[PDB]
């Protein structure tokens, strides 16, 4: 008996709206919030990106703004990170290295653009040798402004960052697929 | 004291047409015996051949310029090129901007008559 | 020497510009038969030397314009005589 | 400067009423003034149209369901060209939303297997309806359905009868429905073909290595669907892209062994047997061969010949046998250089080891 | 008394019939020495003595000394030629 | 319960059999230096079996410890090329092969024994049938092991092989060096 027929509800809330009422919602959402703990308090950037307007960068890995005590920890290498910070200018001699230092980096990844110089090529815009904006080459997930972005600005963007991940959803929407 | 990369040569204008007749052969001889090396190292998904083709191409372009000094600028540029794509310095974009050819067809309308030009508003 | 020519006008007939499909012979002129302009003298003297395994120099290269010159270089014996 | 090769003018008017001067030379900052919804472009077909579509300022709406897979698209276009909306079937003011200001609506809805929110039918069918409906209360001016190769409303696999289903539906409630019909896909990161082919530690085939069919690349259909979309010629007509050259199984394979340079492995066991091996993997969270599909390797590719083709795009289909280097050279192991004689005398003329 | 018989025999034909490379016959050759030590230590418990210990730990040293020495060897060919090949001793 | 470490013996001996032809077939050298790895370790292994673990622990430590260390080293730097195992080349050994085999084990197994029949000799060899008592006596007074027995000897009975394996080692360091380092200063 080949089915021909469908029970499909309409008025299914969509995700962002999508309470928990059910064991299994529950339990999903606990491991799902235990997840996201672990993408949150363990959030390691890669070294690269970091050309122009380090100095700020910098002074978040510096004594009044330790950013090691919310588990940062810059690494050297893409394959252990997760994060990519496009501080300065994106040049179109370095655009191909960002996207090989991009695809190189394991899933789930995110990235953050520090500074104006990066976000919409800034003071540089009508340059003949600037991308204007990384968003051309790489998908940007939050938009520090600045230049050079205040340190605290960019605590602050982390901070909505780990809000991101904080409300995402892996578990729950495979028992939504 | 800073002494000079692999390939690289001295600028030296020459005088005469006669010699620099001789060092473009010898230009084009070294793109084409290294050829291979530019599919290897880029990473290249056509032929051999069609790189030599190109470069063909390229030097057909400026046959038929017969003022000296222009001459031995074009010819510096050239070994300026050969020395970036040899050593492995440009990447692949850089390296297949010089064949639009082999990608696909980028979509259908490609004006060639009037018509076509007004009603895209090109002509 | 029928152990080089045999693979020489393989590859000259494999050079598509030659108008001659069928004019490949020994005291064949690279030049004055016009199966070749100067670029192509070099293209093909590069196809034989990659064929053969092997690279000429860049003064005896230029030396070779003709079918006689080239079997007469490659039985020097760099490599695959 | 750029152009506008998808469009062949430049001011259009749309089967609904509206105007949509395009401009610009055809890069980023370029407007077609067009404003489509592809329904599946976090997926591996349209990826690639929505890439295709924003290149010349097509505004783009896509639906999502995960927020993570879909971010690459994002890149695809200008700020204000690709538009992001969260929905589900089971939801229908997400659908209207998506489609209420569209000219041009495609649907690419469709797994390869089915689940416990989704049956084969509930998406296939109930899903298409759901979207023809309002395709059709809005009165959107073009839509494009994507309905698989060899669909039959009954046949051996649910998977065609479902995909038949759809067709008719649409076309039975959408009257100026275009649907088109690609033959099994490949390219670069795709689903069940050459990744797997190049990655999956053997291969079985319930049949022999027999079913016959007419692969196509991915980037022609997608340029198909843009050759379609813009071309008002294609209302109530149906195509099958098939591509030029037929292709057994066992065929393919070897030329994916030879290119590879490693030998693929293969083993041909029954049908029972992997069906009920299939049947056991489906309870695991992940993708995998699903008792339906096992069913379709007896089924080869029957090609409708009442239906428009590539040809009548003007479209040139490429070719497995060529496309494969560039498809598998990156699984290409190249293990070491050939014929090392002849390189002792040139190698005694270096210093190996400084003192 | 078996097992270091049978590592000394495989490993004497695969030292004699290698055709491949060289790393091969070191190993054979430090694969023979074990078994001879199992041999004999296997003999000197059997008959609670002490010299056949002695000469085993004799035989390691020198057999240390053995790979040191063919691998500075190793290293000289290497010098003067640059790869070694399968077949060049 | 009691039966389950019986055949450990014949079980090693399996092992090793297999890690020699596992030597002898792979592809890339230095598996075949894991390989000769788990050789040693089978070997330290057996000597435990038989009530060895210092010469297990002495062979942990020096043979894996340093000599393969070296062989690792070296294989690592050097360019050493190969020829995979195949039919076309080595088939040609095997009826030499086996008469080889077949011979040199017959031949190292008669070897030990002292009857003058020649058969006889080898159904000696395969007599491994009967248990040996150990009994328990009350002689030994001191805590003298192995390594203490070994030190007292090889430094009182047996000085001269010392001091000449104190040269033995001095040929190590200065062979080499007299290899390697070209003293053109
Ligand atoms: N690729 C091929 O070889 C062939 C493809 N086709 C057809 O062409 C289309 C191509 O899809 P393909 O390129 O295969 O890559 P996918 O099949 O992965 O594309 C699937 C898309 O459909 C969406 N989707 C699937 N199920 C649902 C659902 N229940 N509710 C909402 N959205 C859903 C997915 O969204 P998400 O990714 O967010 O889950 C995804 O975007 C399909 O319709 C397929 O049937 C036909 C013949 C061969």
């Amino acid at each position: 008996p080949r089915v021909s027929s469908s029970s499909m509800p309409t008025d299914f809330p969509l995700p962002s709206q999508q309470k928990p009422n059910s064991a299994v919602d529950y339990t999903l959402t606990t491991l799902d919030a235990v997840a996201n703990w672990a993408r949150q308090g363990s959030f390691w950037p890669v070294t690269f990106g970091l050309a122009c307007c380090a100095v700020e960068m910098m002074h978040v890995s510096a004594p009044r703004y330790d950013q090691d005590r919310l588990g940062i920890i810059f690494r050297a290498s893409p394959r252990q990170s997760d994060i990519m910070i496009v501080a300065g200018t994106l040049t179109n001699k370095m655009a191909p290295v960002l996207r090989q230092v991009y695809d190189q980096m394991p899933e789930p990844r995110w990235v953050i653009s520090m500074g104006s110089c990066a976000n919409g090529g800034g003071y540089y815009h009508f340059s003949y040798s600037v991308v204007r904006g990384c968003d051309r080459i790489v998908p940007v997930d939050v938009y520090v402004p600045g230049c050079p972005p205040t340190s605290e600005a960019l605590m602050y963007g982390v901070f909505q960052l780990q809000r991101k991940m904080r409300n995402t959803k892996i578990t729950r929407m495979w028992y939504r697929k | 004291a800073i002494i000079a990369t692999a390939f690289a040569e001295t600028v030296k204008f020459s005088g005469s047409k006669q010699e620099l007749q001789k060092r473009t052969l010898a230009l084009y001889r070294q793109f084409l015996r290294g050829a291979p090396t530019f599919a290897d190292l880029y990473e290249v998904q056509f032929s051999i051949p069609t790189i030599r083709t190109k470069i063909r191409q390229e030097f057909e372009r400026h046959r038929f310029v017969d003022d000296l000094s222009i001459q031995n600028v074009l010819y510096a540029k050239g070994h300026m090129e050969y020395q970036e794509c040899i050593n492995f310095w440009k990447q692949q974009a850089q390296f297949l901007k010089y064949f639009p050819e082999e990608d696909d067809i980028q979509g259908r309308h490609q004006p060639s008559n009037f018509v076509d030009k007004f009603l895209k508003n090109r002509a | 020497r029928p152990d080089a020519e045999k693979r020489i006008a393989a590859v000259l007939e494999s050079f598509d510009k030659i108008s001659n499909p069928a004019a490949i012979t020994p005291t064949a002129s690279f030049a004055k038969d016009l199966n070749l302009d100067s670029l192509d003298t070099v293209e093909v003297v590069v196809a034989i030397e990659e064929e053969f395994g092997i690279e000429i120099p860049d003064k005896e290269a230029d030396e070779i314009k003709s079918v006689n010159q080239a079997v007469e270089y490659i039985l020097a014996q760099p490599d695959a005589k | 400067m750029n152009s506008f090769e998808n469009l062949a003018q430049d001011v259009n008017i749309t089967r609904s009423g509206k105007t949509l001067i395009a401009k610009g030379t055809g890069g980023r900052s370029s407007r077609t003034g067009y404003t489509a919804t592809v329904f599946g472009a976090n997926g591996f077909l349209g990826s690639y149209l929505t890439a295709k579509l924003a290149k010349h300022g097509t505004t783009v709406v896509v639906p999502y369901r995960e927020e993570m897979a879909k971010r690459h698209l994002k890149v695809t276009g200008d700020l204000g060209v690709v538009n992001f909306l969260e929905m589900d079937l089971r939801n229908l003011e997400s659908i209207d939303e998506a489609v209420r200001h569209s000219d041009i609506v495609v649907n690419l809805i469709g797994r390869e297997y089915e689940t416990k929110n989704f049956n084969y039918y509930d998406v296939h069918v109930e899903g298409a309806r759901r979207i023809a409906e309002a395709v059709k209360k809005h009165n959107i001016a073009r839509y494009i359905h994507v309905s698989a190769f060899n669909a039959e409303i009954d046949s051996p696999s649910e998977f065609n009868h479902t995909k038949g289903l759809g067709e008719q539906v649409t076309k039975d409630i959408v009257p100026w429905a275009t649907i088109v019909r690609p033959a099994p896909m490949f390219g670069r990161e795709d689903k069940w073909f050459l990744d797997r082919m190049a990655r999956s530690p053997c291969l079985v085939s319930a049949n022999k290595f027999q079913e016959t069919s007419n692969p196509v690349h991915v980037i022609d259909v997608a340029a198909a669907l843009e050759r379609i979309c813009f071309d008002d010629s294609t209302v109530a007509q149906t195509f099958e892209l098939y591509g030029p050259q037929k292709f057994t199984q066992k065929q393919i394979i070897d030329m994916v062994s030879e290119t590879l340079r490693k030998e693929v492995r293969h083993i041909e066991l029954p049908k029972a047997l992997y069906q009920a091996y299939t049947k056991a993997t489906q309870a695991i969270w992940w993708p995998t061969y699903s008792p339906d599909q096992v069913e379709r390797q007896f089924l080869s590719q029957k090609i409708d010949p009442s239906a428009k083709t590539f040809n009548d795009l003007d479209l040139t289909p490429m070719e497995l046998p060529d496309l494969m280097f560039k498809l598998i050279r990156p699984y290409r192991v190249n293990t070491f250089q050939h014929d090392v004689s002849q390189l002792e005398n040139k190698e005694k003329t270096f210093v190996h080891i400084l003192d | 008394m078996f097992i270091g018989t049978i590592i000394l025999v495989l490993s004497f034909l695969g030292f004699v019939f290698n055709r491949r490379n060289i790393i091969l016959a070191f190993i054979c050759l430090e694969t023979m020495l074990l078994g001879i030590n199992l041999i004999l230590l296997r003999n000197s418990v059997l008959f609670d003595d002490i010299s056949g210990s002695l000469f085993a730990i004799v035989i390691i040293i020198l057999a240390g000394v053995e790979s040191a020495i063919g691998l500075s060897l190793l290293v000289s060919y290497y010098r003067l030629r640059g790869v070694i090949n399968s077949y060049g001793i | 319960m009691m039966y389950l470490t019986y055949y450990f013996i014949e079980i090693t001996i399996f092992l090793a059999i297999l890690c020699t032809i596992f030597i002898i077939s792979a592809k890339n050298p230095m598996v075949s230096i894991l390989y000769m790895i788990a050789l040693f370790v089978i070997a330290a292994m057996y000597l435990y079996l038989i009530g060895l673990g210092i010469f297990s622990l002495l062979y942990i430590m020096i043979y894996i410890g340093a000599i393969a260390v070296l062989f690792l080293f070296i294989i690592t730097l050097l360019d050493i090329n190969s020829t995979e195992l195949s039919v076309k080349s080595n088939i040609r050994d095997l009826p030499l092969v086996l008469i080889s085999l077949i011979v040199l084990t017959i031949s190292g197994l008669m070897i030990y024994s002292n009857d003058s029949i020649l058969i006889n000799k080898l159904l000696e060899a395969f007599g491994n049938d009967y248990n040996t008592i150990i009994t328990q006596d009350w002689f030994n007074i001191e805590n003298t092991t192995l390594l203490t027995t070994i030190g007292n000897v090889l430094l009182t009975n047996n000085a001269f092989i010392l001091l000449v394996l104190a040269i033995v080692l001095l040929l190590g360091i200065i062979g080499p060096i007299s290899i390697t380092m070209k003293h053109k200063e």
